[PDB]
């Protein structure tokens, strides 16, 4: 999301991965569900196993890799006036609760969660442009050095 | 196991017990009955239809669901229930629980053919609400007797996996297509009837320790009759 | 509002070359001055405008050479010199100084109705790669500004107007353009989001 | 024409005139997008989608279609517009009309690509529903000039065959793939434009000889984006 801010137009495939990080005593199932980009984003548990979903739990592997298919995208300068027209929206990676949390009397009774991503080898990029991430200017102290 | 849309991962083996010997076959040398170019799809059904979770307390006494009932309402396999009428398909059965090592308690997963329940000190047979429960599934009353006067003591003649609580946390079963008739109606009969049962209740310092049960199904090769022809 | 699509069909791989990544000859410098302090006189350090440094500093240690190219807008027939002036070497600080009669460092002379000028300067950097951040320090005693390397250092050019004083009097507008070429860059680091909040060091 | 699930029988066979030169030839030979296991279904949409019959009266001045637009409300085809957003079909066109030996006149079906629209003695480009009619299809205002500002006298330079009313009373028009993008969405985009015009009016000793005409589409070789994957 800072290499492709200097572009136009991406397309590519992607890899999320993540990391649970409980107590080796806790378990605990739980569910990833993948949307297509065509409709829009489940509410319940029983919604969301329709699409592409996945099982998995705690016990056995404290980690999971997920593979996004396609994105792509542009920007669209198509008006007569300086506007942004916003790219349509896409996917969705949801996470619900299968089961609730098992611990042992001894530890905390609060887990957490880390999520990775990382591209593949088709990602492509086109049309190098400037960034907006900074800002035009805010004051310097030091501005000029050379100069004087 | 990835099967076509979903993939149940991290689970220990174990093993593919065969319920007596058998596999799904794809039902070969018939055409003397269903000439309708049974269309039979295949990778639009494997999906691992999971059910809703269940709470174990100290005081329960199991559950059961009926198979072609329960997944009437989920999914493109829900759906080819409806606009169609002969069928024939095998399934898979995942069991899984999870709890502490601290835990202690016993289960057994169970699997029964034309399991013809009944009802307790009356002269009246079951209504239609007493069978067709669906997803959520319905509760023995005396699990001792099974609800039909046949002996608990007797019942590992069907088959059975044990999940104890020391040991092991899952378990999976096949079953084969096991009917009289080669095909058959989704909204009138029942084949199959997956049940639980636990022996051993729970037992730790504190109560109501949930230990949530998940039970997932999957139909292995379906088939249907036909919709689309020539002429 | 209006949230299209198209399908892209691509191969290019080489468009992403660190070569050509760093090859557009951004601007680094813009000032005028007049002549009626009579010169311009400028370090060529880097991290002048956000949009080069924050595109510069991705990387550790990297090797490319100049291309300078300065435009100058603005009469009877005005002749500008731009002398550089490496280290090592001193300064001018008056228009008609000596260090302007010195033979010793390149120098130029071009006109107004020329197209304008264009030299390009080696890599001149006594390690073998600019350090971008240096972690250290340059001194010996304990106050020494942390983040100058003495081997940083480039020069700085003078640009003079070579005519006589003329009965008009007139304005000097000087432009600097900077073309990196045969591009080597190592150990690559991520950039920075928080603004920057002065040129000598980092800070937020 | 025994196609899939229905057959438009009794029919003169004419000519499967190509369009340009081609045929749909199910798009190779792409992976740098839509890498995402196209379905193409086959044999789930071949079935001849038969449209409203119209009614052509003396005075009457023609209709007009719009391909994607007209099949997205019928059948196993409409129901796949929802749920998807990438597709690249080819189309068939059967058009028939029937009359005695006593009447006479002329037709003329043509299609167009890329048919953009207009309105007359405006300046306000037309509306969201003056253009998504749907399956009943629209009506020309003014014939002669295409609500465009194009000739029909030069109209000849697409595709089309000559429906005579002395001759015979049938038409077939393949149509391929015409897109800039390899593939395209639904709802928002329309390839082609089906459209008839009648040149001669018809003629008899009474009035308000109907003479009922019939449009039957049916895609060749469509195919959409993926839907089931494994992780």
């Amino acid at each position: 999301g800072n290499i492709s801010r200097y572009y136009t137009h991406w397309s590519g495939s992607l890899e999320m991965t993540f990391m649970f990080c409980g107590s080796f005593m806790a378990t605990g199932k739980l569910i990833l569900c993948y949307t297509p980009p065509g409709g829009s984003c489940p509410t319940t548990r029983e919604t969301a196993m329709l699409g592409t979903h996945i099982v998995w739990d705690f016990g056995l592997q404290s980690s999971v890799t997920l593979i996004i298919p396609w994105i792509s995208g542009s920007h669209y300068r198509m008006f007569n006036n300086d506007a942004k027209s916003t790219n349509a929206n896409v996917g969705y990676v949801t996470c619900f609760m299968q089961t609730n949390l098992i611990v042992p009397s001894e530890s905390s009774d609060t887990c957490s969660l880390i999520g990775f991503i990382a591209a593949k080898d088709d990602f492509s990029l086109r049309l190098m442009r400037d960034s907006p991430d900074i800002g035009q200017l805010d004051h310097l102290h030091a501005a000029e050095a050379a100069y004087q | 196991l990835k099967l076509g849309n979903s993939a149940i991962v991290t689970q220990e083996a174990a093993n593919y017990c065969c319920a007596y010997g058998e596999w799904p076959n794809y039902l070969p040398d018939h055409e003397a009955v269903a000439i309708d170019k049974p269309t039979q799809p295949e990778t639009a059904t494997d999906r691992f239809y999971t059910l809703k979770s269940v709470k174990w307390e100290t005081g329960s006494t199991g559950w059961w669901w009926k198979l072609p009932d329960a997944l009437n309402n989920i999914g493109m396999f829900g759906q080819n229930v409806q606009h169609h009428y002969l069928y024939r398909s095998g399934f898979l059965i995942h069991v899984q629980c999870n709890a502490t090592k601290f835990h202690q308690g016993a289960l057994l997963v169970v699997a029964i053919p034309e399991h013809q329940r009944g009802a307790h000190n009356t002269n009246t047979s079951p209504g239609f609400d007493d069978i067709m429960k669906g997803e959520e599934g319905g509760t023995f009353n005396h699990p001792y007797v099974l609800d039909d006067g046949t002996s608990l003591a007797c019942a590992t003649i069907f088959p059975h996996q044990w999940i104890n609580l020391r040991t092991n946390n899952s378990a999976t079963i096949v079953l084969p297509w096991m009917n009289a008739a080669p095909m058959d109606f989704p909204l009138r009969h029942n084949q199959w009837t997956l049940a639980i049962i636990p022996v051993v209740p729970l037992g730790t310092r504190t109560t109501s320790s949930m230990v949530p049960i998940t039970v997932s199904i999957a139909p292995m090769c379906c088939e249907f009759n036909g919709l689309r022809h020539a002429i | 509002a209006i949230q299209t699509r198209t399908v892209i069909n691509q191969h290019g791989v080489s468009e992403t070359l660190v070569e050509n990544f760093l090859s557009r000859a951004a601007l680094v410098s813009k000032r005028s001055f007049e002549y009626k302090k009579n010169f311009f006189k400028w370090t060529i350090n880097t991290r002048s405008f956000v949009q080069l440094r924050r595109k510069l500093e991705l990387f550790t240690y990297l090797r490319f050479d100049a291309e300078i190219t300065i435009l100058t807008t603005v009469l009877p027939d005005l002749t500008l010199q731009a002398m550089f002036v490496p280290t090592g070497a001193l300064t001018p600080e008056k228009q008609d100084s000596f260090h302007w009669q010195s033979g010793s460092n390149a120098s130029v002379f071009f006109k107004i109705s020329d197209p304008p000028a264009r030299i390009t300067i080696p890599f001149m950097c006594i390690n073998s790669a600019y350090s971008v951040f240096y972690d250290g320090f340059a001194g010996f005693e304990k106050n020494g500004l942390y983040g100058i390397n003495p081997a940083d250092t480039i020069g700085n050019l003078c640009v003079r107007i070579v005519n006589e004083h003329q009965p008009v009097g007139f304005t000097v507008t000087v432009r600097v353009y900077m073309k990196p070429k045969h591009i080597k860059a190592w150990a690559p680091r991520p950039p920075r989001t928080l603004p920057y909040m002065s040129i000598a060091n980092a800070n937020y």
